[PDB]
């Protein structure tokens, strides 16, 4: 049961979240499209959607720890002012 | 001497500060003034701090601050009751 | 980025994606099945036959998938949802303010 | 009896 | 409008009933009287629901209109909570007090709204001058506690305040020395007494309502008992009409100690810790009946009888 998930440094067990198990199932299908077809300019555009829309995975990621950095930041601040 | 104050009044039931706004008519013009009556003395029935202002216009002659040095002489030497009987004189 | 290997007692509770979720992976594809149309220049039909095949591809892929079901925010209003904490989190500054100052 |  | 202090407005209509519906509305003195009589209150109470809320839409009703509403519901069904006593002390140096209505209604405005910034302060003057006082405490982000709100009673002279129980402990110090500042006293004490008739407890503190004056074949041979088991409690509680308690919390921590056991706790140097609570209505007068009734003895304790006196309920007692 070798199935992965990629998630970035720091994390723990109880901040799983789904989006980190769909990534490498993205590129999983994205191997077995490819092979299917034998044009250049074809896979050429696959290419570009290999490269921009993981881009946007990064994004997503990247938003995504910034909502539960400023949600820590509000459970920090608030023994701050209590 | 309900109908010769207007506005709303604010009473304490220990009276040791009252507030009251009244209008008087001495030459045909209405003056809304505004007395503040303080106590010094717990013992005492008459006033010792006599405030009173004007709450209308005050760039006038000398009539209102004559009239305004009447009212602090008769508030502190003469009774609530007896003044405002000689305010209908 | 660092591996995986799950465990044979995690598969009991997973349960499948939500609507939420697939609902902005819907609604990028189709941001980027138009971002390359108004790149593309030539064989416009059969480059967006390949993409509408693996539109159904990743869509039947993400219905197979089970997910942990803890809860996340809403990526569908992502942009907005993102400003919202930022009006409270400067309503503590203010909020500090009105209590460090006095 | 006191009360304290 | 905003909804969440609309539900506020179709939550009281539900929590009166029909018949003192005629004595809310006409003491809230907000709508005329032509619209009193359009709506039928003799239909369905859903109606009624649904009839006065366009006529709180069309004369744009507000959050202290809302809570104005509040205050008379609870003026006339003081029962469903209970009111603790809160004691203020006169310093050293002070010979007479300057109090005024318009410098404490904006004296204790500014005191919540520098503390918290989310309070809302809505206030009512009744009869013989007692400022009625709502305070809806909310924390740092949300719209305030509108289901469970807090009432402080005030009667603009005295020393003396009738606060309810909030269910927010912690906001409990920060209630106190606000009516502390505003009211030009400088020691705030929580006296320990509490009951759900806030007319009972006016009459037991105040001490204004308790007194109100200006054949020889059925022979008992008890002629020394008789009248000796009723003459203590007519010198001490008398026929006379009383405040109603119903609650005395007694916590003993007392020992054991009789001169007809010898061997039952006679080494015994470790106290015997106890709390009696007494949950019956009309307490003053109901034990005044077990004295003729041979069940208790005529000399009566005085922890029983000092309670319209001492001013609380709530007793330690030391014994050896």
């Amino acid at each position: 049961d070798i199935v992965h998930i990629w998630c970035p440094e720091g994390m723990k067990t109880s901040d799983i979240k789904e989006l980190n198990i769909v990534l490498p199932e993205f590129e999983k299908t994205h191997l077995e499209h490819q092979q299917r077809i034998e044009s250049k300019v074809c896979k050429a555009a696959i290419a570009t959607f290999y490269v921009n829309v993981k881009e946007q995975f990064i994004k997503m990621l990247k938003e995504s720890q910034m909502l539960t950095n400023l949600k820590r930041k509000n459970a920090k601040m608030i023994s701050d002012i209590e | 001497f309900a109908a010769l104050l207007t506005g709303p009044l604010q009473r304490n039931p220990l009276c040791n500060l009252l507030s009251f706004t009244y209008k008087l008519d001495p030459g045909g013009q209405s003056f809304p003034f505004c007395a503040r009556l303080l106590y010094k003395d717990l013992t005492a029935t008459l006033p010792t701090d006599v405030t009173v202002t004007c709450q209308g216009v005050e760039v006038l002659s000398t009539s209102w601050e004559e009239q305004r040095a009447s009212h602090e002489t008769l508030f502190c030497t003469k009774p609530l009751h007896q003044v405002f009987a000689s305010f209908t004189r | 980025l660092k591996h995986g290997k799950t465990a044979a007692s995690k598969r009991k509770t997973w349960q499948p994606l939500s609507k939420s979720t697939r609902d902005h992976l819907q609604t990028m594809m189709e941001s980027v099945i138009m971002t390359i149309l108004s790149n593309s220049i030539k064989e416009k039909e059969e480059i967006q036959y390949h993409l509408n095949f693996l539109k159904k591809r990743l869509l039947q892929q993400c219905e197979t998938l089970k997910v942990p079901p803890k809860k996340m925010e809403d990526l569908t209003n992502v942009s907005s949802l993102l400003n919202m904490e930022r009006a409270r989190d400067k309503a503590n500054e203010e909020g500090l303010a009105l209590l460090q100052e006095e | 009896f006191i009360i304290d | 409008m905003d909804e969440t202090v609309a539900e506020f407005i179709k939550r009281t209509i539900l929590k009166i009933p029909m018949n003192e519906l005629t004595t809310i509305l006409k003491a809230w003195d907000f709508l005329s009287e032509n619209q009193l009589q359009t709506v039928n209150f003799r239909q369905r109470k859903e109606s009624v629901v649904q009839h006065l809320i366009h006529l709180c839409e069309e004369k744009r009703a507000s959050i202290s209109d809302a809570a104005l509403l509040d205050i008379i519901y609870m003026q006339f069904h003081q029962h469903q909570k209970v009111w603790e006593v809160f004691q203020m002390s006169k310093g050293p140096g002070e010979d007479v007090d300057l109090f005024d209505m318009k410098q404490f209604k904006n004296s204790f405005k500014k005191i919540l709204q520098r503390a918290l910034k989310n309070v809302t302060v809505s206030f009512r003057e009744t009869e013989e001058n007692a400022v009625w006082i709502r305070i809806a405490w909310g924390t740092q982000y949300t719209k305030p506690n509108q289901y469970k709100p807090t009432y402080v009673v005030y009667y603009s002279q005295t020393p003396y305040a009738f606060t309810s129980s909030s269910m927010l402990r912690r906001n409990t110090p920060l209630l106190g020395q606000a009516l502390t500042i505003a009211s030009k006293h400088h020691q705030i004490v929580k006296m320990d007494l509490r009951s759900r008739y806030l007319d009972s407890l006016k009459a037991i503190v105040f001490k204004q309502y308790n007194q109100t004056f200006e054949d020889s074949r059925i022979i008992h041979e008890n002629i020394v008992e008789k009248e000796r088991v009723q003459r203590i409690t007519q010198e001490t509680f008398g026929d006379y009409p009383q405040p109603q308690l119903e609650f005395a919390q007694y916590k003993l921590e007392t020992k054991f100690k009789s001169g007809l056991n010898g061997s039952i706790l006679a080494e015994r140097e470790e106290p015997l810790r106890c709390l009696i609570k007494f949950s019956s209505p009309h307490l003053l007068e109901a034990l005044k009946s077990l004295a003729p009734a041979g069940i208790a003895d005529a000399p009566l304790s005085p922890l029983l009888t000092c309670i319209p006196n001492k001013r609380m309920n709530y007793f330690k007692i030391r014994d050896k």
